[PDB]
RNA sequence: AAACUGCGAAUGGCUCAUUAAAUCAGUUAUAGUUUGUUUGAUGGACUCGGAUAACCGUAGUAAUUCUAGAGCUAAUACGUGCA
RNA sequence: AAUCGCACGGCCUUCGUGCCGGCGACGCAUCAUUCAAAUUUCUGCCCUAUCAACUUUAUGGUAGGAUAGGGGCCUACCAUGGUGGUGACGGGUGCGGAGAAUUAGGGUUCGAUUCCGGAGAGGGAGCCUGAGAAACGGCUACCACAUCCAAGGAAG
């Protein structure tokens, strides 16, 4: 939550019950957007911005799994990506793609599964891109002791009830493989997000 | 205060019963021109009893105005017969419970 | 700044009496179902009236607790016309 | 089938007026749903068998009603069942888990104040309100028990 993470940011000393003139300041903002306020959730992949002569940060998760602020690129902060963690089958071919951040997409767009991931810029709320959950894909770990790892799907395996496991190639060291749920897809031919020093 | 000639419509009346009150009402009336009174007021006052030392009544409530006609007023009673009977017991029977 | 309406007073606190139980734990099921508010989604500046508390003026079982006969007054709480 | 709070503009346009317009918080509706819910299942959860046969919508098939939603949860009708020598049904016990203490290890012991889930607010049932309560700081109201009294009635 918005909250613990911009105060992560702060932990030398000297807030917490004055927190709330922080966001007052109204120099706070998620995916490009003013919001005040202390009962806020954020989570991974959402931008968080700061003044004027300021900077931008992106959540992100540390080796272990708690959420955190990282330092982000402005040309980055345009872009976000958010995993479609459900759907409601249907219209036209539209599913209702549920995303992780909550938000809402009806329809087309040329695909779509869970576990599939949108590129979306901010200002428009417009979808750049899909990258696949496939093959020759790469992807960044979301919890664990795994947490915080990235690597290339060399493949998947599906059983009855839940795709169960997505086994890596790589690593700089060895092989791992982790359930759906954790793998949140950053990278395809076409289009990456991977910029960021490694990693076992 | 002073009268001219003027009477009551008693609009419903109502009692706690356990107690020693029943509870009675008028507007009191005059209207078109003029004034407020004394002979109906006292016919209801007296028809409302029986009674010896310095009633059981208690008039003492008229506020009308200077500005307008309004006032009603309607005067006191332990307890009367003719302060049960426009609107008969009721009170006690808020109070047997709900 | 006092009342009305919205959000809240159910969170929290503390004690194991009840308590061998799908009570609880751990794993699943849940399209067999809820989630207001919020984060997020989807829909969307003509004319208006209506009565009401506080304030008031007195009060009954009356010292009472309590609330009403009652003047006065305001409603993104209400009721509407509606692409 | 059935409004606030700041603006500012363009235009016929002097303040005049017509409709619209940049945000910041409304706000209601569940229309897939987020942090933050519930109900169910395959499992295990003390001792006593000088507790050895148990239970009568309590079990099962089918149809309603009910409820946010599952249903003998509630209710008709039909079937007479289902369970237990692998401990059912019953009795006693100076919360359950996460854990605590031991002891080299094994087990024993302990289960609690805290963290977590559940439960109840003198005893017991029911209800309104509100998204959510079956409510310690709401009611109703039988009983239990203190209290006020100008001893009528209130009152916790």
């Amino acid at each position: 939550p918005l909250i613990l993470i911009i105060r992560n940011r702060l932990k030398y000393a000297l807030t917490y019950r004055e927190v709330i003139s922080i966001l007052m300041q109204r120099h706070v903002l998620v995916d490009g957007k003013v919001r005040t306020d202390k009962t806020y959730p954020a989570g991974f992949m959402d931008v968080i911005s700061i003044p004027k002569t300021g900077e931008n940060y992106r959540l992100l998760y540390d080796t272990k799994g708690r959420f955190r602020l990282q330092s982000v690129k402005d040309e980055d902060a345009k872009f976000k990506l958010c995993k479609v963690r459900s759907v409601q089958f249907g219209q036209k071919g539209i599913p209702y793609l549920n995303t992780y951040d909550g938000r809402t997409i009806r329809y087309p767009d040329p695909i779509i599964k869970a576990n599939d991931t949108i590129k979306i810029d901010l200002e428009t709320n417009k979808i750049v891109d899909f990258i696949k959950f496939d093959v020759g894909n790469v992807v960044m770990v979301t919890g664990g002791r795994n947490t915080g790892r990235v690597g290339v799907i060399k493949n998947r395996e599906k059983h009855k009830g839940s795709f169960e496991t997505i086994h890596v190639e790589d690593a700089l060291g060895h092989q791992f493989a982790t359930r759906l749920g954790n793998v949140f897809t950053i990278g395809k031919g076409n289009k990456p997000w991977v910029s960021l020093p490694k990693g076992k | 205060k002073t009268a001219p000639a003027v009477t009551l419509r008693t609009r419903k009346f109502m009692t706690n019963r356990l107690l020693s009150r029943k509870q009675f009402v008028l507007e009191v009336l005059h209207p078109g021109r003029a004034n407020v009174s004394k002979a109906d007021l006292k016919e209801k006052l007296a028809k409302l009893y029986e009674v010896k030392d310095s009633n059981c009544i208690f008039v003492f409530k008229f506020r009308t105005h200077f500005g307008g006609g309004k006032s009603t007023g309607f005067g006191l009673i332990y307890d009367n017969l003719d302060a049960a009977k426009k609107y008969e017991p009721k009170y006690r029977l808020i109070r047997n419970g709900l």
